[PDB]
RNA sequence: GUCGAAUUUGGGUAUAGGGGCGAAAGACUAAUCGAACCAUCUAGUAGCUGGUUCCUGCCGAAGUUUCCCUCAGGAUAGCAGAAGCUCGUAUCAGUUUUAUGAGGUAAAGCGAAUGAUUAGAGGUUCCGGGGUCGAAAUGACCUUGACCUAUUCUCAAACUUUAAAUAUGUAAGAAGUCCUUGUUACUUAAUUGAACGUGGACAUUUGAAUGAAGAGCUUUUAGUGGGCCAUUUUUGGUAAGCAGAACUGGCGAUGCGGGAUGAACCGAACGUAGAGUUAAGGUGCCGGAAUACACGCUCAUCAGACACCACAAAAGGUGUUAG
RNA sequence: GUGAUUUCUGCCCAGUGCUCUGAAUGUCAAAGUGAAGAAAUUCAACCAAGCGCGGGUAAACGGCGGGAGUAACUAUGACUCUCUUAAGGUAGCCAAAUGCCUCGUCAUCUAAUUAGUGACGCGCAUGAAUGGAUUAACGAGAUUCCCACUGUCCCUAUCUACUAUCUAGCGAAACCACAGCCAAGGGAACGGGCUUGGCAGAAUCAGCGGGGAAAGAAGACCCUGUUGAGCUUGACUCUAGU
RNA sequence: GAGAACAGAAAUCUCCAGUAGAACAAAAGGGUAAAAGCCCCCUUGAUUUUGAUUUUCAGUGUGAAUACAAACCAUGAAAGUGUGGCCUAUCGAUCCUUUAGUCCCUCGGAAUUUGAGGCUAGAGGUGCCAGAAAAGUUACCACAGGGAUAACUGGCUUGUGGCAGUCAAGCGUUCAUAGCGACAUUGCUUUUUGAUUCUUCGAUGUCGGCUCUUCCUAUCAUACCGAAGCAGAAUUCGGUAAGCGUUGGAUUGUUCACCCACUAAUAGGGAACGUGAGCUGGGUUUAGACCGUCGUGAGACAGGUUAGUUUUACCCUACUGAU
RNA sequence: GGUUGCGGCCAUAUCUACCAGAAAGCACCGUUUCCCGUCCGAUCAACUGUAGUUAAGCUGGUAAGAGCCUGACCGAGUAGUGUAGUGGGUGACCAUACGCGAAACUCAGGUGCUGCAAUCU
């Protein structure tokens, strides 16, 4: 009925199930990378590392790393045109990804030279 | 009342009108079992039940009339020892009415009915073999009442009744409920007791 | 009605415009009056009505976004048209496929949270209304409530573990890895990394598929902003040919064949022609097409309606038909 | 201002107006005065009216309350209690041209009365020159009766002139997409025009009032418009005048 | 479960042994347990300068909020943390005025001060919150447009009205159904009324009567029949039945309503709520004029009262007749 | 085997009730002179070197038992849903076509337990 900045969020910005408090001090270790692709995922414990709604679920790529807890950024883009907007999120809210085919970049290249000598 | 026009459909999700709709014009059927209660759970077996096949709102008062004429015969030719007519619908959803001379109006509660899912069991009762047609003919009554409806179906179980489970309970001759695990046997199953069992008992837990 | 008196009436004279005159009506003031007449300002103004002139050919819409004393206007995006650049498999997609994320609604669930509600059981249980040896700190049992305890019954837009389908983010082979070192403001104690860059190995690449009338790019300037249909999903409302949302088509902008009949139904998209098959629909007769071929069912109004004002229930039949 | 006479002028000056020498004192403009700077200029004090304070004023505008108790069956109020604003409707007067419910209740006039008239009163909401109540006569004033009279009517009918009508001469206007027969269907939900069906013969006369959602005066009622204009105050904004 | 003296259900006091049921100003939801709650300790970051970000699918400024940079502090032993109240609400352009800022810029013939003007950062108001400075009345009135927008017809729909129907607990003294039927439930009806805004203000003239056909049947009378708690009579219920009838006067503009009478009966109901190109004009709904009642006034009353212009038919069709 | 700082999932993560415990390690425990601390109170806090203990804590085992598992089979190819019809039925609803495709329920094997660095008998 009103349009405040967390509106509708009641279940999106949800929490847990039983993991209902306190950052996994792992989810806190780990190092960014002025290039590595991050995947937003808000968590009410924090609160800059709350990503203002829309950018929920959306995966992008670290463009800033103010690594002093200040997570990175990335952007993404949105509807009509895609005008890519950038958002400075915080270290406790973002997460890695499935660029995990570089595992198959490797698999490829390597197995492919072992294919050179093989052929 | 206002007829059955605010009758069977949807047109409104489900205003169970509790905490949020305070003024629910109190129910209509504050009965439910009206019959040979405190029963044997043996004894009055083989239950015949009344299933409704038609996603409707079997109204409030309506369920009442059900009860009324239900018991009426139930007893009137079989006795206070004969019935036990488990209500088994039950009436949420507070419907409403209407009444700046036409500009935006929500309903004020106006009687509580209930959603007979097409296949659901309604005002369904249970009794001993020698009551068959007794019960049966009777439930007919209702079907003729109450925005029908109608299974007048003969049953089994589980064990809300006899109830087939026939071969079952007729098999759990020996016992009643758990069963369950195997440990603190405080359901006098017979016969020694503890000692023997608690032998065999871990005698297998040990086999692991 | 009045009819010698506040009489009737000619002539002459006086009062002229927000000014006259008026036993008051907003009357009369040259058929003109809740402000005369003439000319001029003056083609007054116009978010509203009306019309808006010759051919064919191409492209082709809006009713929706935001801000306005905007509610019939306007700005502002968005749709179009024109004009053209820059260069030729770069890479592009209202599309699936693999890998990886995001969802809490359908469902499901209350001998799970919460909040509702059935019903009796067991308390070797406590505060009271009924009784008892009973009767004034009567120990002791007692009947209804009062909270457990293992059970029972059924529910939720604004409840819940669990949790779909549809849709929704990314990624893809690959400019990519792999190797060598070099730059200083960065912080590490630095052979610490960071970011950047040199020299060096292999790309046409051994799951992604499928499609390309390239692709990218710049200006500009029309109309539009009153929208309406359907199927599913829904909000209100007894309801509506009612009022309101949500995808997708559609009508408005469109003819063509079906539906007799008709914006939104079905088929089907229009340069001009010949031939051939068909869609949907139909084939006694109007009317092209069989009074075809089969197995049954129905007999005072029995009927012959995919969407529609297109209607018809509960109840009941020794009619007849199978179960 | 009110309206013959006749009678009759209740009580309210707080409100708004008006109006008096009045108030021991507070605002209150321009010039004029003082103070300070180097002046420009900015602070001062006093200062006409006016204001505000005081009084009169209602045949000036206008006003005229409300609830509790409250014996000698019963209901009852001249009783007192009260809270209260100037004052708390006085004579008088009514279902009246004011009365809501109301077709008020009782009479009265009817065979019969939402009419009349006579009554009765916590009268929605009557009332004293806003004039109160009466009232001879006057009335093309409104109502209801009675008598007479009567085609008003029951129930219509016949007669006269003139006109229709038919001829000669004379000869227009309105209006007008094109037209003009029905029944259902659908349709911008009352087709003449479309679909199906009824049907369906030249050419004309007199009448008529169903239809032409017929005709004239860009509909008396409603709304929209950044459209007016006449009146109007304690709306702005000013002005003759004073 | 322990210890009670104003306490003793407890208001409040101290001991002990386990569901996050509490608490976080304020709404609701999120969140939060060595805390984000509570008790203590120490401070003023609610700080300066910017800029970038995020928040309409967002290209518009605003408010709010996020991460940085540079300073300057707090606090801890530290690593940290702190840029306002845990997050999601709690605010404001444009001239003007005031102030805080260097003591910086100019008054244009030069100076000096006084004053004026500027620059950057704020307060002072815009709530219609994208930001005009604004009383009524018109019944005497007026204009341009609105079926985009209401009275009336029609239209859906039928709640509400009306009308039938199933079940059979009941009445009906004996019996459920002769005659009726609670509860509950299915429906028809479009002369109520209510919704709705499609048609018609870029012409539709209201209510009632008067007249005059014509249709419906949910039949009041008349025709024939069936049941009755039907002896006769007198009634009731029902079927075939719309052929045929269904009246006259007070009172009101009345529809209606209410009487007085009559008679076989004195039924209901459609046709634009039939029927002004067919009266009448009483009501309703102009200007005139009373009153009451609201208003200072102008006026205003869906209050009462009285006086107030109903134009046109030759044409087409339809008919009654006529060549 | 413990002990230190740990990651983890942090009910796929504890309860609850009994036991049992060599070696070491921690614990309990001794003690107030200082630093320091009591809304009172050396409990806590901290502050100093061995009189006595495994009794707790801890650790592991028992229940099978309460918790969540983790898997699979009926449950289940359902419930629900993507598309389609000139399909069915007064209606409500429903069926069939291809496609996705659960949850509760129960049957089982787990039990909280892996594992990091440094130590240590």
């Amino acid at each position: 009925k009103s349009h405040g900045y967390r509106s509708r969020t009641r279940y999106m910005f949800q929490r847990d199930f039983r993991k209902h408090g306190a950052v996994h001090l792992s989810t806190y270790l780990k190092v960014y990378k002025v290039g590595d692709i991050v995947d937003i995922k808000a968590n009410g414990s924090i609160q800059k590392g709350m990503p203002h709604k829309f950018y929920q679920g959306k995966t992008g790529v670290v463009y800033n790393v103010t690594k002093s807890s200040v997570g990175v950024i990335i952007n993404k883009m949105v509807g009509n045109r895609y005008l890519e907007k950038r958002l400075n999120l915080r270290v406790e809210h973002i997460k890695h990804s499935k660029c995990r085919q570089e595992f198959l970049e490797r698999v490829k290249a390597n197995a492919a030279k072992r294919a050179e000598a093989k052929a | 009342r206002r007829p059955a026009r605010c009758y069977r459909y949807q047109k409104n999700k489900p205003y169970p009108k509790s905490r949020y709709n305070r003024a629910v014009p109190d129910s209509k059927i504050r009965i439910y079992d009206l019959g040979k209660k405190k029963a044997t759970v043996d004894e009055f077996p083989l239950c015949v039940h009344l299933v409704s096949n038609e996603l409707e709102q079997l109204s409030s008062e309506a369920l009442e009339a059900a009860r009324i004429c239900a018991n009426k015969y139930m007893t009137t030719v079989s006795g206070r020892d004969a019935f036990h007519l488990r209500v088994r619908v039950h009436p949420f959803h507070v419907l409403r009415i209407n009444k700046q001379g036409m500009r935006g109006a929500w309903g004020k509660p106006h009687g509580l009915a209930a959603r007979v899912d097409i296949g659901q069991i309604i005002f369904s009762v249970r009794t001993k073999d020698s009551n068959k047609d007794v019960v049966v003919e009777g439930l007919r009554r209702a079907r003729y009442k109450f925005p029908g409806q109608q299974k007048i179906i003969l049953s089994k179980k589980w064990g809300f009744t006899n109830l087939d489970r026939p071969e079952y309970l007729k098999k759990r001759e020996a016992g009643e409920v758990k069963d369950d695990g195997a440990f603190v046997k405080f359901l006098s199953k017979k016969g020694s007791l503890e000692n023997n069992i608690r032998e065999f008992p871990e005698y297998f837990a040990a086999q692991a």
